[PDB]
């Protein structure tokens, strides 16, 4: 009676039909080892603190061991606080926050250090940083401090605050000089939407160098940046040509051929890989907890969410330690978290595109600031 | 009549609560009777804020006067906008529009940029902190990119207290490496004091430097140390002591005992407590205006749960918000009138400069001028 | 220290107005408000009305037709003028200053002055000796009795030996009978000194201020 | 109007004991109750504000508790200064109503009252009416009944009972009463007795006088 | 001196009791451990001359 056969897992997914949801369901369908993970998926507006609080409390009242979902800028400060005050782990593939406790497990590797390493390897002195106020504020502060310490000229412009006339003005003011150096920090879809306007002022292709701060360089289109003398450089976390990634993708493709999913994986992104890896992390942690005969049981039924004084969970610390101790070779490479829960021991393949030539400059690491090739 | 409200005060806001008590005992009228339930907590913890908000909504309060931190703005704003419960907050104004949040701190980005343009600065350092959000930082960065400035923005919020001196000395050495004679401090009354002490230790308050204290309180910090240094510093001031109302209040505020009213036995007054006094005045005036028009806002004890499904908002919340936003009064902070979004309009910020004889008002910034 | 000294008339004609004042020292009458309470003999106090610091006054729904509080902020005073004061309306009127620390409390409460609105005319108190009728002293101290009659207004303060020898002197409270103070006292005077030095009970009326000594 | 009514009308307990006076309101006072202490001389003072916290400078022995309608103030270790009336007010709505409260007294040894009667002086003989003052001192507790029997015929008419407060040093509630009859009847009476039945001594003690 | 040390100007002075000697070191090792209640001023690393 140490660990039961059915472990209840909660999920907070923003859309009902997404690629990430199909990946979550498939990864849960692929593991056949006790304890079996039973999911409870809730469709929630991740931008509403009231709705997210209500969903979190309604799930914690059901006796859920782990919650796997996404958050936004207006919900991280609530989710981290609730998870740290209730001793409930939260495996999230969303954007990592610079300030958090040890109970939230970030599945997205950091990118500010790799960005600074790339800028140093290229030795940029004066450039423009197009930041997305939705998420890219923790990286902007680090970049500004590094610029102040290295004597750079980093002019920072926003996507939302600027307008079409503002876009033209910033582009022409960048065009006053010979060299044009742009570094953008936007999500995949937002970058795809902004590229429609970026292509209007880049067809000249005279000294344009773009640095995309995304782990999904392979996801962004290459037609708009082509037919233009612009050199783009972006990181890549998933490598769909290796042994384990190709085998996992082939298993998924056979499964989707026989039994369809909800929505296909057309143009596969990296959040799907992060979700698959998170499901594997939960599976490995609960297997390690059951195999050690550690007692995991919810004795007190209908545990209230907001009760004074807050009585933390009984077996929460052991579950968190086991979820943090998980280390393996999943889809995004090497999955292993440090003491703070964030991802460590990872490799980011820097890929540069110029003249429609996909060339891998090298890889990144924590021990080595950059390894060319 | 009994109009129950709630109070959310941070752990350590003693002068603010003393000013709240003074305002409650001073502005009491005969048309009603406020019964605030105080609940001191930690505003930077969203779990405690949610717990307190649900506890006070379980009583059926009419409004909730309380502070919030950058880590709890979204919880407060979302709960207030969903449950239709007003929220008078002397904290910083939220980014954008938010219903049912009657903000009390006037904006500063406009006055800050106006002062920068007045001094005709072109290259300067900007030491900020993520306590009051990153709105002023983004405003300064956009204005600098538009006017071709050289801003050196540095977050001093991650400075640990165990070895703050070494980090501050290295930071000022790096600033001197770029010959930065102009520095803009955007911090609270404590980080400003720490940075000032570090400047004095490193010996940079001598003539040849200029500092701008980016906060509505200039005389709040310790200025008797930079006053005789030689360098000229400037700042902003929302509550002026030359007015008649502020003078009549201070004449009855410095005489109070620190045993009963903590922090009262002082000549000056922090602007947050002045905004608390004004907030008591504004709530009283709004309740009086509601009771004058014979608006039956009496609600029974059917508040029920806090996170019910679906969250049903009562039909009198929008009326209370409309009566609270249409209040135009005159308080310590000056003329108080709110626009449709609740933010403060038609205010006045007295720009001060620290001369050898003391701070002197050199002008007043408004939004129309 | 804020203190309200409730100074009143102490007595008034029946069905006549009664005006008392309170001079709050230490608390500005324009910043903090004042509230008036009436405590009957042996009963809980009832709040009559309050004059808020802003100048607006709110009275109780019962004594509204009688009570009327008026404040003078210059002289720092608050006056309560209750007309048609009945015999039952004669109670200890006190004044206090409300405050606010997590709850609406009445911090500084005045001592209050007793008011007995009665039409009893000033009559000289009559003290009579109440001999115990026993030659052998039943107690070690002679329990000399002393009755009162025709004493107006109530009560007739009785002190044994003109206040000199008051050992074991139980002076019971007078009961207002026929507009007179019918006070009774039993003074435990020295039985060995009796009757060489007897404690002559002096009774004085509370209004006539005339003391008569009776052995 | 929220009529805050106290539970016990009066209580008595010796020193070294812990008492708890409770009160209940009509409607919900929202935990906005306040317990104050009124001494015998008339000096009142605040003891517990917001029904949970003691005032500034109050004795740490007294504390309060109870949320909703019922609220109780408990004294940890009684003493001589703690012997006074304790009232409760509910400052949640106007008119602010206060409770009559109960006065804690010092418990003493259960003693019997000493019946004592005085005669009528010649002045009361010629005035038009006499008066027999029955002074039953040393009574504990104050609950006692009086039976005044002029000429033996027990006539409760003219029995003006007016007791006295319990002295601290004496620790005995002195009882005083008056018995009346006409000077043509009292001087013609048989025996004017006054029996005082107490709780400690159930037997009545009459203090007659030959008439 | 911890206030002028980081000021920038260079100051000089004299010192009769040096803490690098062996005798002064053996004394200070048994002087900073004393309690300020019994020996007032003893719970300090330095020592007035
Ligand atoms: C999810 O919640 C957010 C936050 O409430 C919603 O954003 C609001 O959208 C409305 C739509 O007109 C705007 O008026 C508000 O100003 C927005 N909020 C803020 C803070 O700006 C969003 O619409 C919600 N999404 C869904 C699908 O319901
Ligand atoms: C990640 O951590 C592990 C152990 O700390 C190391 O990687 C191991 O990788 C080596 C090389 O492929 C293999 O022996 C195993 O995959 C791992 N070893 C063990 C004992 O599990 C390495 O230090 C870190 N980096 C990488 C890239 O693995
Ligand atoms: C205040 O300190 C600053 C040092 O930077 C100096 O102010 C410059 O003074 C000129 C006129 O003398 C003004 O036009 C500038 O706006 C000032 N600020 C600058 C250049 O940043 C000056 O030494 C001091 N006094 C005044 C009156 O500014
Ligand atoms: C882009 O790459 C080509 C060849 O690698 C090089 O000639 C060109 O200078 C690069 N563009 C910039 C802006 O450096
Ligand atoms: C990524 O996959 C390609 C294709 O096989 C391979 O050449 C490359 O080495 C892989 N990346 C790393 C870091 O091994
Ligand atoms: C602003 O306040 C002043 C002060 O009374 C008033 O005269 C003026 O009309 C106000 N302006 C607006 C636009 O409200």
């Amino acid at each position: 009676a140490n660990f039961p056969n059915n472990i209840q897992i909660g999920g907070l997914f923003p859309n009902q039909q997404s690629q990430e949801h199909a990946a979550f369901r498939f990864a849960l369908s692929q593991l056949t080892e006790p304890p079996k993970l039973l999911p409870q998926i809730d469709i929630v507006n991740i931008s509403d603190s009231f709705e997210m609080t209500y969903r979190f409390c309604s799930q914690f009242s059901k006796g859920v061991y782990a919650i796997f979902g996404f958050y936004e800028r207006r919900t991280v400060n609530m989710l981290t606080s609730f998870c740290g005050a209730l001793h409930v782990c939260f495996i999230t593939p969303s954007f990592p926050v610079d300030t958090s406790n040890q109970f939230v497990l970030q599945l997205r590797p950091e990118l500010q250090e790799a960005l600074i390493s790339i800028i140093d390897h290229y030795k940029w002195q004066t450039f423009v940083y197009i930041y997305d106020a939705d998420r890219g504020l923790s990286v902007l502060q680090r970049v500004l401090d590094t610029a102040a310490e290295k004597n750079w000229q980093v002019t920072a412009v926003n996507i939302l605050t600027t307008t079409e006339e503002g876009y033209r003005m910033l582009f022409q003011d960048l065009e006053k000089k010979k060299e044009r150096l742009v570094v953008v920090d936007c999500e995949s879809e937002r970058l795809n939407a902004i590229l429609g306007q970026i292509v209007k002022l880049e067809k000249n292709g005279i000294g344009y160098h773009y640095i995309l701060a995304n782990l999904g360089f392979m996801d962004i289109d290459l037609n708009k940046f082509k037919e233009s003398g612009a050199n783009v450089t972006g990181f890549q976390l998933v490598n769909y040509t290796d042994t384990i990634p190709a085998r996992i993708m082939q298993q998924w493709r056979t499964s989707d051929a026989r039994d369809h999913t909800r929505v296909d994986w057309k143009r596969p992104k990296y959040t799907s890989a992060l979700t698959y890896d998170g499901v594997k992390v939960m599976a490995e942690a609960f297997q390690s907890l059951r195999r050690q005969r550690i007692d995991i049981s919810r004795r007190g039924n209908a545990g209230d969410c907001l009760a004074n004084p807050a009585v933390p969970w009984g077996q929460g610390i052991d579950i968190q330690r086991a979820l943090q101790q998980v280390r393996f070779e999943g889809l995004t490479g090497n999955v292993q978290f440090n003491e703070k829960g964030r991802r460590t021991n990872y490799t980011l393949h820097v890929i540069e595109m110029k003249h429609d030539g996909i060339r891998k400059i090298g890889y990144w690491n924590e021990d080595d600031k950059f390894v060319p090739a | 009549n009994s109009i129950q409200i709630g109070g959310l005060f941070p752990r350590g806001a003693d002068q603010e609560y003393s000013a709240f008590r003074v305002g409650m005992v001073q502005f009491s009228t005969s048309e009603f009777r406020l019964t605030p339930h105080i609940d001191n907590l930690e505003v930077a913890n969203s779990f405690a804020v949610t717990n307190a908000f649900c506890s006070q909504f379980s009583r059926g309060v009419y409004a909730i006067f309380g502070f919030y931190d950058k880590k709890s703005v979204n919880t407060i704003t979302s709960f207030c906008g969903t449950l239709h419960v007003s929220f008078i907050t002397p904290s910083f104004p939220t980014d954008g529009t938010h219903p049912f949040v009657i903000q009390m701190r006037p904006d500063l980005k406009g006055a800050l940029l106006s002062l920068i343009e007045y001094y005709q600065w072109d290259k300067f350092a900007y030491l900020y902190d993520s306590d009051r959000g990153l709105s002023t930082l983004q405003a300064v960065l956009d204005s600098a990119a538009e006017k071709k400035w050289q801003v050196t923005a540095i977050n001093v919020g991650n400075i640990n207290n165990d070895k703050k001196d070494e980090t501050y000395r290295s930071l000022f050495q790096d600033l001197e490496l770029k010959k930065e004679r102009r520095v803009i401090l955007d911090c609270e009354r404590d980080k400003v004091n720490d940075i000032v002490d570090q400047v004095i230790t490193i010996g940079k308050h001598v003539k040849g430097y200029h500092y701008i204290i980016a906060n509505l309180g200039f005389t709040d910090g310790d200025l008797l140390k930079i006053q005789f240094g030689g360098a000229n510093v400037s700042g902003f001031q929302i509550v002026d002591y030359d007015d008649s109302l502020v003078s009549k209040f201070i004449e009855r505020w410095s005489t109070l005992e620190e045993k009963e009213y903590p922090g009262a036995h002082t000549a000056t007054i922090k602007y947050t407590s002045a905004l608390t006094y004004d907030a008591v005045q504004v709530m009283t005036e709004a309740f009086r205006n509601l009771r004058k028009q014979r608006i039956e806002i009496s609600r029974r004890g059917n508040a029920g749960d806090c996170l019910a499904n679906p969250a049903v908002p009562w039909g009198q919340g929008v009326e209370i918000e409309r009566a609270l936003k249409q209040v135009q009064v005159e308080g310590l902070s000056g003329n108080i009138k709110f626009d449709q979004n609740g933010k403060r309009i038609n205010y006045t910020i007295n720009i001060m400069e620290l001369k050898t004889n003391g701070p002197r008002k050199i002008g007043y910034w408004s939004e129309v001028d | 220290q804020a203190q309200l000294k409730e100074s009143g008339p102490g007595l008034v004609a029946p069905s006549q107005s009664l005006s008392i004042t309170c001079t709050v020292s230490g608390f500005s009458l324009t910043n903090y408000g004042v509230h008036w309470v009436r405590q009957p003999p042996g009963k809980g106090l009832e709040w009559l009305g309050v004059i808020w610091a802003g100048g607006s006054t709110n009275y109780n729904s019962a004594l509204m037709s009688r009570v009327s509080i008026s404040k003078d902020n210059s002289k720092s005073q608050v006056f309560l003028k209750m007309n048609s004061l009945q015999t039952d309306d004669t109670v200890m009127y006190y004044c206090a200053r409300e405050d606010y620390d997590y709850d609406w409390h009445f911090d500084v409460w005045g001592a209050g002055t007793t008011v007995t609105v009665s039409s009893a005319k000033t009559t000289p108190p009559s003290v009579y000796p109440l001999a115990p009728g026993s030659a052998a002293q039943t107690n070690s101290m002679v329990t000399l009795g002393c009755l009162v009659k025709g004493y107006f207004p109530e009560p007739v303060t009785v002190t044994w030996n003109s206040g000199s020898l008051s050992s074991g002197v139980h002076t019971f409270p007078a009961v207002l009978q026929s507009d007179l103070y019918t006070l009774s006292s039993s003074v435990t005077v020295p039985s060995s000194t009796w009757p060489s030095e007897t404690v002559t009970c002096n009774v004085a009326h509370p209004a006539s201020s005339t003391k008569v000594d009776k052995k | 109007e929220i009529q805050m009514t106290q539970t016990t009308s009066s209580l008595s307990a010796s020193l070294g004991d812990r008492v708890t006076i409770s009160c209940r309101a009509s409607q919900d006072i929202s935990n906005y109750l306040s317990w104050y202490q009124q001494k015998p001389d008339g000096t009142v003072k605040l003891l517990i504000y917001y029904t949970s916290r003691l005032h500034s400078g109050v004795p740490s022995r007294f504390s309060g508790s109870g949320s909703g309608i019922d609220y109780s103030l408990t004294i940890n270790n009684l003493e001589q200064e703690d012997f006074a009336t304790y009232f409760c007010q509910q400052g949640n709505t106007l008119p602010l109503t206060f409770g009559a409260g109960t006065k804690l007294e010092l418990k003493r040894a259960d003693a019997a009252p000493t019946v004592s009667i005085f005669p009528p002086s010649s002045e009361q003989l010629t005035s038009g009416g006499a008066s027999v003052v029955c002074f039953l001192n040393n009574f504990y507790p104050k609950d006692i009944n009086v039976k005044w029997k002029i000429d033996g015929s027990e006539r409760q008419n003219g029995v003006l009972n007016s007791w006295t407060d319990q002295d601290s040093k004496d620790s005995t509630y002195s009882m005083s009463s008056t018995l009346t009859l006409t000077k043509d009847e009292y001087e013609r009476h048989n025996s004017y007795t006054c029996e005082a039945t107490h709780k400690t001594s159930t037997s009545p003690i009459v203090k007659s006088f030959n008439r």
